[PDB]
């Protein structure tokens, strides 16, 4: 929808070797957006940028663990 | 009387003798471990086992060499024997606490031994990084015994530091300022300040590892919000000062030996030597993260630590050139101690220079955790700290014992050791540049030739160690009692004869203020 | 340095004994363990 | 920088006793009153088995291995929640 | 209380050859022997525990 | 990879590794010079019967032995820091690949589009095919496009490891709970080897890295083949 | 036979018994953590207390009763105590470093925030503030005690020292109660880890410092101190101010800023 | 008081050079041998 | 999802007497949401809650000034 996505671009908020927070922020951003587009009457397609970025950057086991905890009700970030 | 004298001592000379005996015994243990290392690597394949037994050996090798051989010999041994004599003091400030610094060390060593006998040992590296050193990857008592071993060695050295600083500040003749005390006394004072400040941070860090392993803290465990890298900061905040602690008393001994056997009354540029040791001690506290250039730190931080590390070359070079300038114009006595000290100046310089190579964080990416680092620190330790130890031992053995060594045998010993250490460690530069990692029990086939040569060198150094033992025996066997030495006017520790009486300076020296 | 003549001089023969004993005390126990390495990795 | 007094003719025991009884112990009294006002127990919160809390990587060396050293049943839940 | 420091000064300066840790009298010897016996026995016991913990057990 | 009797660095496979080679040459020349001057001066001090044992004034000569080392240090630090900031520059990659360290093997994730992941284990010596390299081969190599800027993300699922490829100038520690980034660019196709570079237990010596660098069209063919 | 002023100490067994006590306490902690047994640890704690008791008893014998503490000897002990306190400051610095490291960069496992999700900190205006007033007050009362001693006033020295000790005990009982009431534990992630290990080592030093003050109290009851010579009292006061300053740093850092 | 002078300021006797040789051999030899026997212990344990 | 909106409810993020940041944050949120929707195609109707809240709380002149500065390119908050 403004795509041709290849991989996550440089993000001036996360310019250093430690990219942990970049994965974390985009995972939060995707799921906050996805929740907003459900509870208020919209389309998750608007959330797609964050989805591609976090999927590109985040270890699969981090994503999997975070998803399990969101389902368990123990995810400690705010969504 | 034997128990009163040797278990209940309050005498700086006898306590120094205990440290020297302890450190010599520890040197045998550390030498045996080093040969097991080089036997594993002496041909491609596996000799002993996988990396666990191998790295229990490596870990123990480093702890024994550093905490049980170098520091007890230099600081407990030469420091206790020489510092009070060199300032005319009748003993140390806290003569009874001094004995406890000594007797904490056999228990510390026993705990290290226990760590290697229970379970599968602590195969962690002497750095003991989590999570490998945590309770999942190193379950059981071994790592905890290692932590406790360090705690006791740490208390030993902290109390010893308090003793040396107090003695050196408070117990000089009233006319002697700090700028009239000998350079070896300065070197022990500065070493003691570094120990006082650095060991409590290590103690904090290894205590947090103990509680992560046993009380369900998570200082270093990301599941609790902890960080393995925090441990590394705490460890290296101690561990860089620690290598200056290992070399500074050596610098002080080298200054005395080079002065003496150049026939000089004084080292060249005394105040510059004091300045340089103080500068090295200070800069040694602000460079620790050069042990961490590959952990993911920001580029500006890597730049700062590159720069601050390299600046230590400036005061160190002042000392090297001042030793050369002390030789300059001397009536050179080619004694065995002089040979140790000359080997020190050159080989310490090579090792310091490969340290400056590693300070460059860009090149350190490729050199970190390879044998280039191993080559760097064995040049400053096996050919620096150890050469200063051997030079001081041969130089002062007649003072401590009252007997002379056989100089020809001592020169042979130097010659064997010089060949052995250089054959052992010089090829390790090639292994490092070409990418052989540290802490490996086996290596890709291309690395065979230099590992084979390095292991052959390690056996030559073994022959030197064995010969030393024989040389010490021969001296005590023949009983040539010292009469006089030259240069007593600028070497006060000799002026009460060999060995000095149990109590010296009961009447203090007379020193006036003009 | 100057020194009195040896109180109990150690002849070249005595030195050969002291040297040999010293070297053997290092070599024989390690040698025995290393010789039997295979015997250990199988028990 | 906020204080407001005088005192220094020359300092001694009488002055430090004056400070002890006239300032220091009154401050303790007032903080003791403040604390014995805001005492009384907060509404204990719903249990959520967060994975960064109630850490258990090795059993504690006392009790059943699963209770902290100063465990308070009213306010310290176990990894499985509050006790009965 | 009354100040009896002078009588302790006389006691601990008595020329009897005793080291300071024993100069208080027979109580000192008892406390020393208790301390040293616990230390040496405890140390022997720690060595037994090493031997036990050094081999597969439990 | 290293070869028998090698003395120096593996041949550079990336531009940054070439820069490091030239910087090492520069610094090693200085190391050799200073080492040899100190050795020479030692021999000079020791080879004359002429003596001078009275007090020598030190002030003048210590200007020279502080200023000259200071200048040398600056001449090392200038190119050293240039290369440092070069490595750090924004480069926008066309591909992100993750690697996770384990006891004792590496896994790889290519999740830009497809959700591809696989494990990469050392080939035991008893299984090497003839002519393959002891302790260095893996069953599944890191297939990558040559001549392109690649973002590698490194972490661990257990203890510390470190992901290294010496001929690309790469070494990035693998730390659980942390996602470390490095940039990879190979000038050439081929196979590029490295080894775990943080002590990690029993088989630290035996969990190598092998990159397989191929043209983009061949990388795309390989990716497409994994659907 | 000496014509210097320094102290040649009688040969002593307490260095050896102290070092052996360290062996027994550490191997005893190992036995407690890994082989379900407190026996060695209890022996080590007992021999450590016996060692400290007899060693410092002998220092009192050597000084109050035998006269070996000349001004030069006293000056050495002043340096020794300052250096010891410095080493203890650096020990605490390591725990503050851990605290700021974790709290300034909270990881995703915490919720990416500080305090972590699910942590409910104590109110720093309740018992922690009271504890702060208690230790500050005790710094005032110990200064009154010091001046009374210097002015030769036995009664007010004893009163002021007793008040100082009472406040140290009050702090310790308040902290024990706060530990019991805290809804978070040492196992509650890095928040609980930094909180209990740092304030716990501090509480240990309060108990040590209070014990030292109690030793001084009984030595004062026995007239050991002169109005000019009382270094054990000065050392205990320095150590007590150190304990007070560490508390202030804990209060601002962990209880207040980290809440 | 204690004995003083060469050979008297040490916790071991040098009165007889062959007894001394045995002592020094046991002393340094035991330290050098210990790591080999610990390695054998770990290898034999399991 | 469903209205019956009367006025802005209590917000635990802004419990005190100064409500400036409550007005500001809901203004930012509305316009951030708006921008996100208008781009990816979707509906500004999902942004409606923030719009009602900032309209309830914010002085007209503040909204008017902020709107002028967004048009001018001088709005200093991040949208
Ligand atoms: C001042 C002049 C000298 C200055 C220079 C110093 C000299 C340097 C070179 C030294 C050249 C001389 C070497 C002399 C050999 C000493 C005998 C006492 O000895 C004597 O009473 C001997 C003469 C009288 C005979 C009594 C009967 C003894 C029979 C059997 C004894 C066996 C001895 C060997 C037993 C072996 C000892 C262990 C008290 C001394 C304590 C020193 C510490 C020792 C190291 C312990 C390490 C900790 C272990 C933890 C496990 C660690 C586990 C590892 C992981
Ligand atoms: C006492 C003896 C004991 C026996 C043990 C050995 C002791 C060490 C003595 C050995 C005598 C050393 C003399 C200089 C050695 C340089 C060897 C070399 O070719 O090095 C090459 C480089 C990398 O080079 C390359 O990437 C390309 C190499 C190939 C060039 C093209 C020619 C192709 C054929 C190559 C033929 C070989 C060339 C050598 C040409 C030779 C030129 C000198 O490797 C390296 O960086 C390794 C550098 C290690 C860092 C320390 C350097 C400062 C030491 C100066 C004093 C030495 C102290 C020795 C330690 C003390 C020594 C006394
Ligand atoms: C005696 C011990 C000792 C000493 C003195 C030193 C001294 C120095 N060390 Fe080293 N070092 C160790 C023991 C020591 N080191 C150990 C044990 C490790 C590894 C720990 C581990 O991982 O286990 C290590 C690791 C280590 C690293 C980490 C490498 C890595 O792990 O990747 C670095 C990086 O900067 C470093 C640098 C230096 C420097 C710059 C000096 C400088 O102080 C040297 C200064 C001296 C000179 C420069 C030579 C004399 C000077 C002149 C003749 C003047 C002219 C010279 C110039 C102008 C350059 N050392
Ligand atoms: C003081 C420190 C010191 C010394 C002297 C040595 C000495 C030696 N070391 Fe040491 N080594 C370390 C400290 C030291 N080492 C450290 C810190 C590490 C890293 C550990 C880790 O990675 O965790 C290490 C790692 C290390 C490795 C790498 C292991 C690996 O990465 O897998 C190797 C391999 O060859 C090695 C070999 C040797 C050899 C052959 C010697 C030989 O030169 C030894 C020869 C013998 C002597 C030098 C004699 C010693 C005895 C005395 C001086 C007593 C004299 C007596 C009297 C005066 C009475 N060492
Ligand atoms: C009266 C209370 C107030 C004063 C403080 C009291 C205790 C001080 C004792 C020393 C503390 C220092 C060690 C730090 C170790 C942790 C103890 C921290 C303080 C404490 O007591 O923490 C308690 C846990 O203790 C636990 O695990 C068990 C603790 C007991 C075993 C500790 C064993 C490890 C000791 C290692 C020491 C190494 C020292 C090295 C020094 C080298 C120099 C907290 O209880 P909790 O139930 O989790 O939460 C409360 C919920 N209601
Ligand atoms: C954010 C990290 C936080 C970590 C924790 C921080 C804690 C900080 C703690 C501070 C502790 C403060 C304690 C105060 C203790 C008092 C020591 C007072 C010593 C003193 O007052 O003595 C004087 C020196 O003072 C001197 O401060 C010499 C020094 C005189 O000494 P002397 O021997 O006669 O020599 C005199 C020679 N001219
Ligand atoms: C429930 C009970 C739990 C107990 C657990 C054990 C802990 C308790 C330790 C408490 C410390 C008590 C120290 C008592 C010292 C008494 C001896 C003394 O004070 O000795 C004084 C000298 O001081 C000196 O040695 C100065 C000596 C300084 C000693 C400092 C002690 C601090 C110890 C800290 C150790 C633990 C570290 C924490 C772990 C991380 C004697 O000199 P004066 O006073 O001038 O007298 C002479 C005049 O009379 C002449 O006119
Ligand atoms: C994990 C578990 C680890 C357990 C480890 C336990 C380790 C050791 C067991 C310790 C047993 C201690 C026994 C009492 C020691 C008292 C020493 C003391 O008080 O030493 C004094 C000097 O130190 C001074 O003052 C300076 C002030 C006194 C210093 C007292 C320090 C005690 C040691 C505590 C550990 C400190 C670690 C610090 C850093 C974290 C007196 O020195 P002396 O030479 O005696 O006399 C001189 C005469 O002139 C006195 O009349
Ligand atoms: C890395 C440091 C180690 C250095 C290397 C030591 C150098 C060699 C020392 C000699 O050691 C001896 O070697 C014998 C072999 O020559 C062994 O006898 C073994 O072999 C004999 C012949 O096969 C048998 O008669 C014996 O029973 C059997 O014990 C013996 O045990 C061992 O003590
Ligand atoms: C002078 C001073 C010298 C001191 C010497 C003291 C010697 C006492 C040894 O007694 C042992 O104590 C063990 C504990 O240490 C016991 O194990 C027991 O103790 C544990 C419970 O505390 C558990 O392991 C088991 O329930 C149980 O087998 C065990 O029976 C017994 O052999
Ligand atoms: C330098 C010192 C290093 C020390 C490191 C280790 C410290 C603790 C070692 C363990 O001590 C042993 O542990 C057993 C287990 O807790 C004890 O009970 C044991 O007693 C019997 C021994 O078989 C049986 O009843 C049981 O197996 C068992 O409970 C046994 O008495 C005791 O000595
Ligand atoms: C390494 C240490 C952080 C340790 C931590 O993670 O616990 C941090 C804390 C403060 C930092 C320093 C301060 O930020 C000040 C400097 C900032 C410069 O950009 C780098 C050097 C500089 C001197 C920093 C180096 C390094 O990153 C320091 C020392
Ligand atoms: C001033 C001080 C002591 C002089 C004295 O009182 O004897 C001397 C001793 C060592 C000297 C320093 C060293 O010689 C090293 C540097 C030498 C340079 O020539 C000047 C700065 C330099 C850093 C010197 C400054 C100053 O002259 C020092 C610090
Ligand atoms: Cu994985 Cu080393
Ligand atoms: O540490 O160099
Ligand atoms: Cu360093
Ligand atoms: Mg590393
Ligand atoms: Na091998
Ligand atoms: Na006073």
């Amino acid at each position: 929808k403004i795509k041709n996505y290849q991989t996550a671009p440089f993000d001036s908020r996360f310019p250093n070797q430690n990219q942990t927070r970049n994965c974390w922020q985009n995972y939060l951003d995707f799921h906050r957006c996805e929740k907003a587009m459900t509870a208020k009457g919209g389309d998750v397609s608007v959330c797609e940028w964050y989805r591609r970025v976090y999927k590109s950057l985040c270890p699969i086991s981090w994503v999997s663990t975070w998803d399990d905890r969101r389902a368990e009700g123990t995810f400690p970030g705010k969504i | 009387m034997f128990i009163n004298r040797w278990l209940f001592s309050t005498n700086h000379k006898d306590i120094g003798t205990l440290y020297l005996l302890f450190g010599a015994w520890a040197g045998m243990v550390g030498t045996a471990l080093s040969l097991l290392i080089r036997a594993e690597l002496g041909q491609p394949g596996t000799l002993l086992g996988d990396d666990q037994i191998y790295n229990v050996v490596v870990t123990a090798h480093a702890f024994v060499m550093i905490f049980f051989m170098v520091m007890p010999i230099m600081i407990g041994g030469f420091g206790n024997w020489l510092v009070p004599l060199m300032i005319g003091a009748p003993d140390m400030a806290f003569p009874r606490m001094n004995n406890m610094s000594f007797w904490l060390l056999p228990p510390s060593f026993l705990l290290l031994l226990a760590s290697s006998m229970v379970e599968a040992g602590a195969g962690t590296g002497w750095t003991v990084y989590p999570p490998l050193a945590g309770n999942l990857a190193h379950a059981g008592a071994s790592v905890d015994l290692t932590i406790f071993s360090l705690h006791l060695a740490g208390v030993s050295s902290i109390l010893g530091a308090i003793n040396f600083i107090t003695t050196i500040i408070n117990m000089k003749p009233p006319a002697m300022s700090q700028y009239q005390t000998p350079l070896f006394v300065w070197s022990v004072m500065i070493t003691a300040v570094l120990l006082l400040l650095s060991l409590p941070v290590l103690a904090a860090g290894i205590t947090m590892l103990l509680t992560d392993r046993n009380l369900n803290t998570t200082f270093f465990d990301p599941a609790g919000g902890g960080d393995p890298i925090l441990y590394q900061h705490l460890f290296w905040f101690f561990g860089h000062p620690e290598v200056y602690i290992l070399i500074l008393p050596g610098f002080g001994m080298i200054s005395h030996i080079v002065t003496y056997y150049s026939g000089k009354k004084e080292p060249f540029g005394y105040m510059g030597m004091v300045w340089a040791m103080m500068s090295i001690g200070f800069l040694g506290f602000i460079v620790w993260a050069h042990h961490m250039f590959t952990v993911g730190m920001d580029v500006d931080t890597r730049a700062y630590f590159t720069s601050a590390t390299m600046i230590i070359a400036i005061p160190t070079g002042v000392k090297v050139f001042s030793w050369l300038a002390t030789l300059h114009g001397g009536n050179i006595k080619w004694s065995p101690a002089m040979m140790w000290a000359l080997g020190f100046i050159f080989l310490f310089t090579v090792g310091g220079l490969t340290g400056i190579v590693l300070a460059n964080s860009s090149l350190d990416i490729v050199l970190h955790d390879t044998y280039y680092v191993v080559a760097h620190f064995h040049y400053v330790l096996s050919m620096g700290a150890v050469f200063a130890i051997m030079g001081g031992f041969v130089h002062w053995f007649p003072l401590f014992s009252g007997y002379t060594l056989n100089d020809t045998w001592a020169k042979i010993h130097f010659a064997i050791m010089f060949v052995g250490v250089n054959m052992t460690f010089f090829p390790q530069h090639f292994l490092g540049l070409s990418g052989m990692p540290r802490r490996y029990s086996d290596y890709p086939d291309a690395y065979t030739m230099w590992n084979t040569i390095s292991s052959m060198g390690s056996f030559i150094s073994l022959t030197a160690v064995m010969l030393m033992v024989f040389i010490i025996w021969e001296a005590f066997a023949s009983k040539r009692e010292v009469l006089t030495v030259d240069l007593t006017t600028t070497n006060l520790e000799w002026l009460n004869g060999c060995p000095p009486p149990y109590h010296t300076f009961e009447e203090p020296t007379y020193v006036n203020l003009k | 340095i100057t020194a009195k003549p040896a109180k109990t001089p150690t002849s070249p023969k005595e030195q050969a004994i002291g040297l040999s004993v010293t070297f053997l005390s290092f070599l024989l126990p390690a040698g025995w363990v290393l010789y039997h390495l295979d015997n250990y990795k199988k028990s | 920088a906020s204080a407001a007094k005088g005192d220094h003719g020359g300092t001694g025991a009488r002055t430090w006793r004056f400070l002890t009884f006239g300032l220091a112990l009154p401050s303790v009294a007032l903080c003791t009153l403040n604390s014995w006002l805001h005492s009384g127990h907060r509404e204990r919160p719903a249990f959520i088995p967060y994975h960064h809390l109630r850490i258990r990587t090795k059993p504690f060396s006392w009790g059943d291995g699963n209770h902290t050293f100063f465990h308070n049943p009213r306010v310290n839940p176990l990894p499985t929640g509050y006790e009965k | 209380f009354e100040n009896r420091v002078a009588e302790k000064q006389k006691l601990f300066q008595e020329d009897n050859g005793l080291p300071v840790h024993l100069k208080g009298g027979a109580t000192d010897n008892i406390l020393y022997r208790v301390t040293m016996t616990l230390c040496l026995g405890g140390t022997l016991y720690s060595l037994y525990c090493l031997g036990w913990a050094s081999f597969p057990h439990k | 990879m290293a070869y028998p009797m090698q003395l120096g660095f593996q041949d550079a496979t990336s531009p940054i590794m070439e820069e490091l080679l030239h910087f090492h040459d520069h610094t090693l020349m200085i190391v050799f010079l200073i080492s040899s001057l100190v050795l020479y001066i030692i021999s000079l001090m020791l080879t004359t019967k002429l003596t001078h044992t009275s007090t020598m004034d030190a002030q003048e000569v210590e200007t020279i032995w502080t200023i000259l080392p200071a200048i040398i240090l600056i001449l090392i630090a200038l190119p050293s820091l240039r290369i440092l900031y070069m490595m750090d520059e924004i480069n926008n990659p066309s591909l992100t690949v993750k690697t996770m360290g384990h006891q004792w093997y590496w896994s790889y994730e290519y999740t830009d589009y497809e959700d591809l992941s696989f494990d990469s284990y050392m080939i035991p010596t008893s299984e090497l095919k003839p002519g393959e390299l002891r302790l260095l081969e893996v069953d599944n190599r890191v297939v990558l496009p040559m001549e392109m800027t690649i973002r590698m993300l490194v972490s661990s699922e257990d203890v510390l490891h470190s992901w290294a490829v010496p001929s690309l100038g790469l070494k990035t520690d693998a730390i659980p709970g942390r996602l470390n980034q490095t940039t990879l660019m190979s000038s050439r196709p081929g196979l590029y080897y490295g080894q775990c570079s943080e002590i990690c237990g029993s088989n630290h010596s035996f969990m190598p890295i092998v990159l397989e660098l191929v043209p983009l069209k061949y990388f795309e063919k390989w990716s497409a083949s994994m659907l | 036979h000496q014509t210097h002023a320094y102290h040649m100490v009688n040969p002593s067994p307490w260095p050896l018994t102290g070092a052996l006590s360290a062996l027994l306490m550490t191997s005893g902690l190992t036995m407690w953590f890994h082989f379900n047994s407190m026996t060695l640890l209890m022996i080590g704690l007992t021999t450590n207390m016996l060692t400290m008791y007899q060693w410092w008893r002998d220092v009192i014998r050597e000084s109050t009763f035998q006269g070996h503490h000349t001004p030069a000897v006293q000056k050495g002990l002043r340096y020794g105590m300052i250096l010891f306190i410095i080493s203890e400051v650096l020990f605490f610095t390591g725990f503050f470093w851990a605290f700021y490291h974790s709290s300034l960069a909270p990881t995703p496992e915490l919720g990416g925030c500080w305090p972590p999700t699910g942590i409910h900190p104590l109110n720093p205006l309740e018992v922690p503030l009271l504890n702060t007033s208690v230790l500050l007050a005790s710094g005032v009362s110990i200064t009154w005690a010091h001046h009374s001693l210097m002015e030769g006033d036995r009664k007010h020295m004893l009163q002021a020292l007793f008040i100082t000790i009472t406040l140290g005990v009050y702090f310790t009982l308040l902290q024990a109660s706060e530990y019991y009431e805290a809804p978070f534990t040492i196992s509650d992630g890095v928040y609980g880890s930094t909180f209990f290990v740092a304030t716990g080592f501090h509480g240990l030093h309060v108990i040590i410092g209070s014990t030292f003050l109690i030793v001084c109290f009984f030595r004062q009851l026995k007239f050991h101190f002169t109005s000019n010579h009382h270094f054990g009292f000065e050392a205990a006061a320095w150590y007590w101010h150190f304990v007070d300053v560490v508390w202030l740093f804990l209060y601002v850092s962990i209880y207040w800023w980290g809440s | 008081h204690y004995e003083e002078g060469p050979g008297k300021n040490i916790p071991f006797s040098v009165e007889n050079k062959w007894r001394l040789l045995a002592m020094m051999t046991l002393f340094f030899g035991s330290g050098f041998a210990a790591p080999f026997f610990i390695v054998r212990h770990q290898l034999l344990k399991k």
